[PDB]
Parts: C-alpha cells; sequence; structure tokens
C-alpha cells in the first residue's frame, strides 16, 4: 500500500520511548504494533494514551488506527507531538492536541488509512495518541493495527 | 465637451488630494528616518577614538590622515566637522575600527 | 449650461491651487530624502 | 454546420491559429544581437538570462535557431537553469498546440549525473506556457502527469504548467491535485503549488480556496511557499475590486511580512485599472510607513496594475518614490512605472527611468532596465526618441566585464523584451476594445516575481499581444490584402539589424503597432471592405465587395 | 548534481543572536565558540533555534574544543527541558578580526559538515558589534572538486543571494573560493519585539514628572543667551546676503535651538497643568 515516495516508519521507532497506559497484560503493546490479528485492548475504560518515540526526528503523512469490528475500535484521538513529559490523562483531556480526529468506520478497516495534517508534523520525535471514546461505546477499546506513514528529516 | 472636462477636472483634484495625503505621510516617515540616521552619525562619535594628525585634505570628503598608532591612513571626513577647523598638523579624533576622522 | 462653466472654472482654480501646494510639499519632501539619502 | 464555426472561433482555436501564423510569417528577429549576448555571457545568470531573452525574443514564433544552433553552450546549464531554459522552450512555441506533445517528445528523458528531473519539469512546465490560458484539451494530459509525478522538480514543473493551463477555469479537480501537492509541503513545490492554486482559481473570489491558502500561509514554515501563496492569494480575488477589502484588511494587519506583500498584490489584482483612490491611498501608505523592504517594494509595484489605465498620472505619483533613499522602493518605483506604461514609450516615464539606470545599487539598476524594456516594447526612434540609446545602453551593460551581475541580468532581459515576438508583439493590460486583458495582468504580476524565482520569468509571455490585423473573408481565410498606413514608413519600422513616401503598403497579416493603427486606413481600389473600422485593428472580418475569385494567403509551415 | 541555491538563508532567532553576543564580548580577547541549535527546514532554510557556549580551552576554537561530554550531555538534558533541536552548527568570534573563517576555522567547519551537508559556520565580531550594526556572517564551505571543475559554487535563481556585497576583508581570507557567505535574516516574531522594547520603555511616571524647576529656568537661560548669540551672528550673516549675489549656518543652529526651546516649554508647561489638574 502507502502512497508513492513515503514509507512505513516502523524501522525508525525507538523502543525506549514506546508506552501505553491502560493496557491489559494479556494484550501488550506489541500487538497493535505488530501486522497480526492480535490485538491491544485497554484495561481500565475505553480511554488510551499511547506514546511512541523514534530514533530520528520524522515526518508524519498519514496513520492506520486500524481496530476490530465490534464497536470497540477507535472514534475520537487526539495528536500530540514532541512531548517533553510522560502524557496525564487528565492533562490530555484538558489540552489542545496538535490533530483532533474523528474516526469514522471506514478508517477502522483493513483498507482505513487516515490522512494527517501534514504541515504540524514535520519535526515529530515522539507522537502521543489520546483515544478518548469508541465506537461502539463498549467498557474497553481495541487496536488491531497501528502504524505512521511518513518520511525521515534525514538528521 | 463640458461634463467630459467636469468630470476630468474632479478626478485630477481627487488624485491631488491622494498625492498630497501620501507626501505628508512621507515627511512624516522620513522625519523620523533623518532623526534615526542623526542618532546613528552622532553614535558614530562615541569613545574610543584614536589621535591623529590630519595631514592634507584630499577631497570635500576624504583626507590623508596620520594615525599616532604611527601609521598614514586614506580616511573619509565626517560631514558634521567644520572645514575651515581643519588645519595641516591639527590633532584629531578617528574612529577606532575604520580610522575615519571622526 | 453655464453652471457647468462655473463648476468648472472652480475647480480649476481649486486644482491649480492644490497642484501648487502639491509641487511645494515634494520640493520639501525632496530636499528631505536627499538629507536622508546622504 | 455555421455555429460549429461561431464555437471553434469562440474556444480560442482559430484565433490563436491566425496569430501563431501571423508570428511565425513576420519572424523578423535579429539573431545577431542575440549572438553578441551569447559572446559576452561569463556566468551562469547571464547564461539564464541569456536563455530567457532569447525565449522572448521569438515568443511564439516557434523558431529555436538559436537554440538549435548553441546547444554545445546550452549544455553548460545545469540545475535549475536547465530547467529554466527548457521552460523557455514553451514560450518559443506560444499556441504551438497541434503538434506540442509531439514536440515535447522530440525532447526525451535520458539519464545523467543531473537528475534530468528539471528537464521534465521543464517539459511540463512548457507544456504548460504553450496552452496557456487555452489548455482544454492538455489539462487531462497534465492532470495525469502531475498525479503520477514523483520528483519534487517535476512536482513543481507540473504544477506550474497546469496552473498555466487551467488559468481561470476553477475546474475543483485541478484544484483538489494542486492542494494535495501543496499540501506535501515541499519548499520547491511549493511554490508552483501555491501559485497554480492561483492560477486555476483565478479571479473566482472562492470562501473555500481563500481560506485553504490564508490558512496554509500561516500554518507552513517554508518561505518559497509563503510566496507562491502569497501570488496565489492575489490571484484568486483578481478583480474583484471592492468585494476583495475584507481580505485585503486581513493581510494587511498581518504580522507576517510575505502575507503583508499578499495583501498588496491582492490589492493590485482586485483593483487592477480602476485607479480606485482608496486602494492607492493603502498602497502608497505601505510603501512609505511599513518595516519590512519586500512589502514596501510591492506595494509601489502594484500602483502599475491600478494605474495602467491611465499612465498620464503615474509617472506623477511614482516620481518620488523613485527618488526614495530606500533602494527597495526605487526597484518598486521603476518596476512600477514599466507595468504601468508597458507598450506606451511613455516619454515622462522613460525619463524617470533614465538616471535609475545609473543607480548605484545593482537591483534598481535591473529593475529600471526592465521597465524600460517593458515600455519601450516596439517603439522606434520617430516614435520615442530615446530608444536607441537605451538599446546602445544594454549592448554596454552586457559588455562591462565590471558591471555587476543582475545589472547584466536586467540587461539581457531587456534586451528579449525590446525585440520580443520579433518585434511584433506589445505588453497590453488593456484589451483592444478597453478591457483588462487577463493573461497579461497574471502574466506581468507573475513576471515581477522573478526576483524571487528566475524560471517565473516566462510568465511574462502571457502579456505579449501580437500587434496585427488579421483580415478575413466570409470563409475565415487570409485573402492577400494590402493596407495602407498613411505614415513614413520608418515611423514604425522594424530595428536596423546590427552588422521617403508619406505612406506604405502592409500585407496580410500586417504588423501594425498600436499607434499605428490610428493612421491605416485600406485602399479603395481593394475588392474588399473591412467590417469593423480598421483602426480598431485585430482580426477583422472582411465583407467581398465582388464576385472575383479569392487569392488566398498560404500558410506557411511550422518551425 | 545538486546544488546548494544562493537563495538560502540563516534565520537566527532573536534569542540566539543575543547568546551569541554576549558570549563572544564576555570572552574578549579570547575566542570563545559554541554550537547553534535547530533545523534545517529545507534545501533554503537553516533555522538556528538556540545556541548554547561551551567552555573555554586552551586549544582556542578548534574540533578539539568540543567536548564530547559537554555537548552530549547539555544535548540530552536540554531535550529533557523541551529543547530537542539537531546541532545545525558552530559560532566562533573572530575579535575585531573582522567575519571570515581561518585555516583551522576551515577545518573544523569540514569537519561539522561531514555531520550533514548542510552545516553552518556563522561567526561574530564582539568588539566591532558597536550599537546599532552588528557584524556577524555565516559561511558555509566550497567542494574542492566542484571549484577546480569550474562550475560556480552555488546555484542562483534569484535576487535574494546577492542584495548585500561581500566585505574585501572575508574576500582576501578566501571567501568566494573555499567558503561562501549565508545571507542572515532574524526570526523576530511580535511578542519578542515586545519584550525587548521594555529595555528603554520608561514609565507611566516619567510621562508626569516635570524637570526640575530650577534646572528647567537655568537651561532655559543658557539656550536663550546661546540663541541670542547666534541671531547676532545670522543678522551679520543676512546683512551679508544683500551684498552678494547667488554665489554652519547662523540660521540652522538657530532654527534648533528654537526647537529645543519650544519642545522643551511645551513639555515642561502641559505636564505641568496636567499633574495640576489630575492630582486634585
Ligand atoms: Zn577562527
Amino acid at each position: 500500500d502507502i502512497p508513492k515516495g513515503y514509507m512505513d516508519l516502523m524501522p525508525f521507532i525507538n523502543k525506549a520511548g514506546c508506552e501505553c497506559l491502560n493496557e491489559s497484560d494479556e494484550h501488550g503493546f506489541d500487538n497493535c504494533l505488530r501486522k497480526d490479528t492480535t490485538f491491544l485492548e485497554s484495561d481500565c475504560d475505553e480511554q488510551l494514551l499511547i506514546t511512541v518515540a523514534f530514533n530520528q526526528p520524522v515526518k508524519l503523512y498519514s496513520m492506520k488506527f486500524q481496530g476490530p469490528d465490534n464497536g470497540q475500535g477507535p472514534k475520537y484521538v487526539k495528536i500530540f507531538i514532541n512531548l517533553p513529559r510522560s502524557m496525564d490523562f487528565e492533562e490530555a483531556e484538558r489540552s489542545e492536541p496538535t490533530q483532533a480526529l474523528e474516526l469514522t468506520e471506514d478508517d477502522i478497516k483493513e483498507d482505513g488509512i487516515v490522512p494527517l495534517r501534514y504541515v504540524k508534523f514535520q519535526n515529530v520525535n515522539s507522537v502521543t495518541i489520546f483515544v478518548q471514546s469508541n465506537q461502539g461505546e463498549e467498557e474497553t477499546t481495541r487496536i488491531s493495527y497501528f502504524t505512521f506513514i511518513g518520511t525521515p528529516v534525514q538528521a | 465637451d463640458l461634463y467630459s472636462r467636469y468630470k476630468k477636472l474632479q478626478q485630477e483634484l481627487e488624485f491631488l488630494e491622494v498625492q498630497e495625503e501620501y507626501i505628508k505621510d512621507e515627511q512624516k516617515n522620513l522625519k523620523k528616518e533623518f532623526l534615526h540616521a542623526q542618532e546613528e552619525v552622532k553614535r558614530i562619535q562615541s569613545i574610543p577614538l584614536v589621535i591623529g594628525q590630519f595631514l592634507e585634505a584630499v577631497d570635500q570628503n576624504t583626507a590623508i590622515v596620520g594615525s599616532t598608532t604611527g601609521s598614514n591612513y586614506y580616511v573619509r571626513i565626517l560631514s558634521t566637522i567644520d572645514r575651515e577647523l581643519l588645519k595641516p598638523n591639527a590633532s584629531v579624533a578617528l574612529h577606532k575600527h575604520s580610522n575615519a576622522l571622526v | 449650461r453655464q453652471y457647468y462653466l462655473s463648476k468648472i472654472e472652480e475647480l480649476q482654480l481649486i486644482v491649480n491651487d492644490k497642484s501648487q501646494n502639491l509641487r511645494r510639499l515634494q520640493a520639501q519632501r525632496n530636499e528631505l530624502n536627499a538629507k536622508v539619502r546622504l | 454546420n455555421q455555429t460549429l464555426k461561431m464555437i471553434k472561433i469562440l474556444s480560442g482555436e482559430m484565433a490563436i491559429e491566425l496569430h501563431l501564423q501571423f508570428l511565425i510569417r513576420n519572424n523578423n528577429t535579429d539573431l545577431m544581437i542575440l549572438k553578441n549576448t551569447k559572446d559576452a555571457v561569463r556566468n551562469s545568470v547571464c547564461h539564464t538570462a541569456t536563455v530567457i531573452a532569447n525565449s522572448f525574443m521569438h515568443c511564439g514564433t516557434t523558431s529555436d535557431q538559436f537554440l538549435r544552433d548553441n546547444l554545445e553552450w546550452l549544455a553548460r546549464a545545469t540545475n535549475w537553469a536547465k530547467f529554466t531554459a527548457t521552460a523557455s522552450l514553451g514560450v518559443i512555441h506560444k499556441g504551438h498546440e497541434k503538434e506540442a506533445l509531439q514536440l515535447m517528445a522530440t525532447y526525451l528523458p535520458k539519464d545523467t549525473s543531473p537528475g534530468s528531473a528539471y528537464q521534465e519539469g521543464g517539459g511540463l512546465y512548457a507544456l504548460g506556457l504553450i496552452h496557456a490560458n487555452h489548455g482544454g484539451d492538455i489539462i487531462d494530459y497534465l492532470l495525469n502527469q502531475l498525479k503520477n509525478a514523483s520528483n519534487d522538480i517535476v512536482r513543481h514543473g507540473g504544477s506550474l504548467g497546469l496552473g498555466l493551463a487551467a488559468m481561470g477555469t476553477a475546474r475543483q479537480d485541478v484544484y483538489d491535485l494542486l492542494k494535495t501537492n501543496l499540501y506535501q509541503d515541499d519548499a520547491v513545490t511549493g511554490e508552483a503549488a501555491g501559485l497554480a492554486l492561483g492560477l486555476v482559481m483565478l479571479g473566482s473570489k472562492n470562501a473555500q480556496a481563500i481560506e485553504d491558502m490564508v490558512g496554509y500561509a500561516q500554518e507552513t514554515q517554508h518561505e518559497k511557499i509563503l510566496r507562491g501563496l502569497a501570488v496565489g492569494i492575489a490571484l484568486v480575488m483578481y478583480g474583484r475590486m471592492e468585494e476583495a477589502d475584507a481580505l485585503i484588511e486581513s493581510l494587511c494587519r498581518d504580522k507576517d511580512p510575505i502575507l503583508r506583500r499578499s495583501g498588496m498584490y491582492t490589492v493590485a489584482m482586485a483593483y487592477c485599472g480602476s485607479g480606485n483612490n482608496k486602494a492607492i491611498r493603502r498602497l502608497l501608505h505601505v510603501a512609505v510607513s511599513d518595516v519590512n523592504d519586500d512589502v514596501r517594494r510591492a506595494a509601489v509595484e502594484s500602483l502599475g496594475f491600478i494605474l495602467f489605465r491611465t499612465p498620464e498620472q503615474c509617472p506623477s505619483v511614482v516620481s518620488l518614490l523613485s527618488e526614495s533613499y530606500n533602494p527597495h522602493v526605487r526597484y518598486g518605483a521603476a518596476m512600477a512605472l514599466g507595468i504601468c506604461c508597458a507598450g506606451t514609450g511613455n516619454k515622462e516615464a522613460i525619463n524617470l527611468l533614465e538616471p535609475m539606470t545609473n543607480d548605484p545599487v545593482n537591483y534598481v539598476r535591473q529593475g529600471a532596465l526592465i521597465a524600460s524594456a517593458l515600455i519601450m516594447i516596439q517603439q522606434t526612434e520617430i516614435t520615442c526618441p530615446k530608444v536607441n540609446q537605451f538599446r546602445q545602453l544594454y549592448s554596454k551593460v552586457i559588455n562591462d566585464k565590471h558591471d555587476d551581475v543582475m545589472a547584466k541580468f536586467g540587461a539581457i532581459l531587456a534586451q528579449g523584451i525590446l525585440d520580443a515576438g520579433g518585434h511584433n508583439v506589445t505588453i497590453s493590460l488593456q484589451s483592444r476594445t478597453g478591457h483588462t486583458h487577463m493573461p497579461s495582468v497574471v502574466g506581468v504580476l507573475v513576471f515581477t516575481q522573478f526576483w524571487f524565482w528566475f524560471p517565473l520569468s516566462h510568465f511574462l509571455s502571457l502579456a505579449y499581444t501580437p500587434t496585427c490585423v488579421i483580415g478575413l473573408n466570409k470563409d475565415l481565410k487570409m485573402p492577400k490584402v494590402q493596407y495602407k498606413s498613411n505614415c513614413k514608413p520608418s515611423t514604425f519600422a522594424y530595428p536596423a539589424p546590427l552588422e521617403e513616401p508619406n505612406f506604405q503598403l502592409l500585407d496580410n497579416p500586417a504588423r501594425v503597432m498600436p499607434a499605428q493603427l490610428k493612421v491605416l486606413t485600406m485602399p479603395e481600389t481593394c475588392r474588399y471592405q473591412p467590417f469593423k473600422p480598421l483602426s480598431i485593428g485585430g482580426i477583422i472580418i472582411l465583407k467581398d465587395t465582388s464576385e472575383d475569385i479569392e487569392e488566398l494567403v498560404e500558410p506557411v509551415a511550422a518551425h | 548534481a545538486p546544488a546548494v541555491d544562493t537563495a538560502e538563508q540563516v534565520y537566527i532567532s532573536s534569542l540566539a543572536l543575543l547568546k551569541m553576543l554576549k558570549h563572544g564580548r564576555a570572552g574578549v580577547p579570547m575566542e570563545v565558540m559554541g554550537l547553534m541549535l535547530g533545523e534545517f527546514v529545507d534545501d533554503y532554510t537553516v533555522r538556528v533555534i538556540d545556541v548554547f557556549a561551551m567552555p573555554q580551552s586552551g586549544t582556542g576554537v578548534s574540533v578539539e574544543a568540543v567536548d564530547p561530554v559537554f555537548q552530549a550531555k547539555m544535548l540530552d538534558m536540554l531535550k529533557q527541558t523541551g529543547r530537542p533541536e539537531m546541532v545545525v552548527g558552530w559560532y566562533h568570534s573572530h575579535p575585531g578580526f573582522g567575519c571570515w573563517l581561518s585555516g583551522v576555522d576551515i577545518n573544523t567547519q569540514q569537519s561539522f559538515e561531514a555531520l550533514s551537508e548542510r552545516a553552518v559556520a556563522v561567526v561574530v565580531d564582539p568588539i566591532q558589534s558597536v550599537k546599532g550594526k552588528v557584524v556577524i556572517d555565516a559561511f558555509r564551505l566550497i567542494n574542492a572538486n566542484m571549484m577546480v571543475l569550474g562550475h560556480e559554487p552555488r546555484q542562483t535563481t534569484s535576487n535574494l543571494g546577492h542584495l548585500n556585497k561581500p566585505s574585501i576583508q572575508a574576500l582576501i581570507h578566501g571567501l568566494n573560493r573555499h567558503y561562501y557567505s549565508i545571507t542572515i535574516n532574524y526570526r523576530k516574531n511580535e511578542l519578542e519585539q515586545k519584550m525587548l522594547l521594555n529595555l528603554h520603555k520608561k514609565s507611566w511616571m516619567e510621562g508626569l514628572t516635570l524637570q526640575d524647576y530650577s534646572e528647567h529656568c537655568k537651561h532655559n537661560e543658557s539656550v536663550v543667551k546661546e540663541m541670542l548669540e547666534l541671531a547676532k551672528n545670522y543678522n551679520k550673516a543676512v546683512e551679508e546676503e544683500d551684498k552678494m549675489t547667488p554665489e554652519q549656518d547662523p540660521k540652522r543652529h538657530l532654527e534648533e535651538h528654537v526647537d529645543v526651546l519650544m519642545t522643551s516649554n511645551i513639555v515642561q508647561c502641559l505636564a505641568a497643568m496636567l499633574d495640576t489638574v489630575v492630582f486634585k
């Protein structure tokens, strides 16, 4: 897939910065990271907060934020960038995101690629996703596959 | 004929008003710029300055001056200096980094 | 008819006066701009 | 049947073809001037200027003889210059739609140490230039090429070509493609994307396009995109007059100097030719008050677009800006006089420009030379006394080994402008009948942006309108007819190549200068009769008064 | 082959310029140096958002003056604060030597460019930066193969790269032969300018404080006496005007004294009476 001139940003992801809050121990953060049927599930409630850092600064164009069809796919996502400190759910709800995202149903499918405002993502070091709600309004949310499409800034 | 001349007169008058307002605004801004330029010229006369001897006047704005560092320099005379006060071997203060006869 | 002529002559004298005024303003601005440029 | 013929006329195919034939037939360019200039070029800047000047001289003549002769010298150009060179090709073949794709096939791509993506981008740009304002067919091809374009330079060239082709059509698909390219947020492609957004949605007053473009200009960080978007915002609000006012204020107050420059350009495009005194007041206030020199310059430039309908009033207002201490204001004054009195040969404007050609600041000299060329285009010694002198001046600046590089660049482009289109085209922001020629206004405005991007200079090719009187029969063909110009032949003659009766007979088509149009009638012995009075000029239908068989003017081939 | 455009600019932030000037002066007469942080936005832009000084070493300014521990720890802890900007380039001070790059300067700049092709080597003269003008330039390099082959170091596409003329002092020290000057633009937003405006923003008080009235009277006396002498000179000069066809002015000095008198006394009067009527 992916638009011409871009690449999957998987090899540029630094595992030292990755950190997901409210995840069930049985459903690890790597499940959403990996392109398998394995999924990441929130453990406390629907809200989730996943921070991913990169080895080198990168520029994002589109995200593949997809989950299952049972309605537990995300629906409202606040994206913050270059966070100098770990993110708190209270502030994340309060804070103004770099980009707000109302994930329609079609995004959650396997062919769902969500374009991002490339203007605001030109010096991304670490990207934090605050999943505020899910489609089915369940007590928890599942993410089948999450990744980023973009290009390195060639540091 | 008559109406065309009258309309041309009105258009010309309005354009004259526009030019007048333009010129007044530019006059104000030019006065500000002149003040800044005078400030800069005065600031170039700050301290320290190296003493030298006004050896010879070459042009209305350029002279040859013997700076007491022991060296002769062809430098530029500042306008505000009284020309009649510029006599040979007179002691003159020169800009430290440019030797301009300050 | 003659009303046209009265309006025309009044505007003509006004335009002449303002043209002299504009020329004077231009001379003043020119001298100030010359000072600034120098 | 006859309705199809008027459809053909309205689509522009017939008029463009006739203009192309007129330009080819009366190609009178002196290649010796270009030979001298190519002899006196040392650096790459003068090389690019020479390419552009040759393009201007042969604009629409399809005569690339200079390039074919000096291919070895042309190969010296690399990187963007090479791009510009290829782009220049499109100006030479202006209106040569029929073979365009095919002929661009002859300049087929290769692989070398430069990416040759400059060549592909220049090819797309030239394709757009050829079909400028008339891209009815090329649009789909350029859309496909831009969509499939991968390189950044190719994207830039394709965006420029697409904007030129789609100029004023305001099609939504092309706007979406160009907005996508703009959102890709690359400095090289940003200029082209913003300029093409302006070109496509030109004069449309669209709220969506303008909000997208202003928001992007306030959101991005690449200044090249800022300049492109500035000119684009100007173009979108072209000719809308007071409907621009809101936007204008929203751009005059903005903190970003490029956005303020966009506000000045929007004042120019919105009130182009109206002479609205509120616009002039605002422009003069900005030109004398603003803290960023580029904004002051652009503010002075916009005066030409405001006042081109009353050129006699233009030196009166710009003369004092001409002497201003600020060199940027001086350049703005020069090019404002150039735009304002373009193709008129105004005496006062040239007298104002004459001292400017010796200004200490180099780019001021460049602007003065460019503006003089714009003013005196097609002019002769009798019509304009000083023209010869300026001609010598140009050569001197080229042959002065110590003169600064941009003084030389201005001189080269001035030589190109003065003999544009084989001395068969002029710069007329007004139309023949008194309408604001929108392609001319857009082309001149974008040409003024050569200060920021040299390949944009070819946009001035839009302003080249042929000075012709094309007589047509009832069948729209061209009978062999002669018109009598009641003036001394040297009054409007071509310049003498480098090394009398009171009337002249001109064949069909006739290279008639706009001033010569007044004194031109047609002999009574002619079996035809002009339908519209000949003094107006342009493509004029001739009614045949006799049933004798017609002798048609044979169509000359290309190149 | 790609060529660096002559329109490329170095956008130095206000804070970066101030820190650079302060550090350059603080080390006079030694040559101090430090690292400029920022980002290469595009092919025509190099943004210097911030610059941190580096400890002085007896070496001087060389590629051995960048202590790896200092640089690494400073970068890490700035990133902690919120400034995760890459090392765009380096700066050092040539006190009174003008702006240029010496052989060792060219050497360290080669070292920096090996890290990233885009990298600037701005230098600042801290003693030539007298109030008003600021003597600072930014140079990258020219590849030797680029110059020997005869091709120009930088492609040109606009007049931006030639608005300013190179200096003779830089030119003899290798300018346009081994390194090219890059135009420098200062990124000053409204907020920073307004904050800097407080340096000489007088007060809400001195708009209302009258001059020392005895001092005011003495100043008036002195200026009026000077104006009397000037009036005598003006009369003497004007008498000469008659017996003189078109062929310091006691008048210009007279006008200046008049202007200073009217401004001083008008201001003093108005301030005094505003004070009388706003304070009961
Ligand atoms: Zn050094």
